[PDB]
């Protein structure tokens, strides 16, 4: 009861502490020093400095590719400090922990990205930029549905309208998720997965009094998100298959054998 | 075996 309350703010807190683009520094963005809108060639080349890009120093799309790579770098990283914050999960051994962030990251990076996208763009570059839905469909094929299965996701996620606070526990229960292929000791981990799929049952009771079935709805999506990794993963297979592109090292880790 | 995900759990 009172448990599962300070468990909702302690996640809540770890989730501000580990993330620094929160859906509600999105929302106001997106509903507002506004972003670089990125909408065409010419747009992306005015642009291009808004993507965050460290390196040495070349097709559009490859660029984009490269631009969403490096950012999923980061966005591991934060996922990982994040879930170093729920209880018990430094206390799993070292080799579930390791699989659950394997198999965890695309679902949590998904359902974090719906807070940067409307029906028409996402946000990029800590919300400095904005990158159009149109403009990326435009992109030669394969890239020009590298993001739209995403945008389709995100619009269904986004209607159910969650906050900050409803996310940390949301993605903290996809984390410490229990049939991951390849666990150790599976027991451990449901046991927190159970208490935190009632933490984030109550916390949808008290923030969203009107909206029933929620919760179920919520748990639905956990399923789309999975498919959505699928499509993904399938659609890298393409990519690598035909261009010439590269995959940090990080990512490659876990696509290995995914 | 997975080693940049170790040092980021380190
Ligand atoms: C999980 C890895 C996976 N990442 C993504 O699918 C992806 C796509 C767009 C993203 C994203 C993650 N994070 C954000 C803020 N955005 C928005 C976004 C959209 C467009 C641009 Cl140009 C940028 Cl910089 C950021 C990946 C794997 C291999 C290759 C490229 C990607």
């Amino acid at each position: 009861s009172a448990d599962l309350r300070a468990l909702a703010k302690h996640l809540y807190d770890s989730y501000i502490k580990s993330f620094p683009l929160t859906k509600a520094k999105a929302r106001a963005i997106l509903t507002g020093k506004s972003p670089f809108v990125i909408y065409d060639m010419n747009s992306l080349m005015m642009g291009e400095d808004k993507i965050k890009f460290k390196h040495i120093t070349k097709e559009v799309a490859i660029r984009i590719f490269q631009g969403c790579q490096f950012r999923s770098v980061e966005a591991v990283q934060e996922i990982t400090e994040y879930a170093k914050s729920i209880p018990g999960f430094v206390n799993l051994d070292l080799n579930d922990q390791v699989t659950l962030l394997k198999y965890g990251v695309h679902e949590i990076i998904y359902t974090m990205l719906a807070s940067l996208m409307n029906k028409d763009g996402v946000l990029i570059s800590e919300g400095q930029g904005f990158m159009t839905r149109e403009f990326l469909k435009s992109l030669r094929k394969p890239f020009g549905d590298f993001m739209e299965p995403k945008f389709e996701f995100a619009v269904k996620f986004n209607a159910l309208e969650l906050d900050d606070s409803d996310l940390a526990i949301f993605i903290a229960v996809i984390i410490l998720s229990g049939d991951r292929p390849g666990l150790l000791n599976v027991k451990p981990i449901e046991d927190i997965q159970d208490n935190l799929l009632q933490a984030l049952e109550l916390q949808l009771k008290l923030n969203h009094p009107e909206s029933s079935q929620l919760f179920a709805k919520l748990l639905q999506k956990m399923t789309d998100l999975r498919q959505i990794v699928t499509e993904h993963v399938q659609l890298l297979q393409v990519i690598k298959k035909t261009e010439t592109m590269s995959l940090h090292p990080l990512l490659q880790e876990i696509y290995k054998d995914l | 075996r997975h080693k940049i995900l170790h040092r980021l759990l380190q």
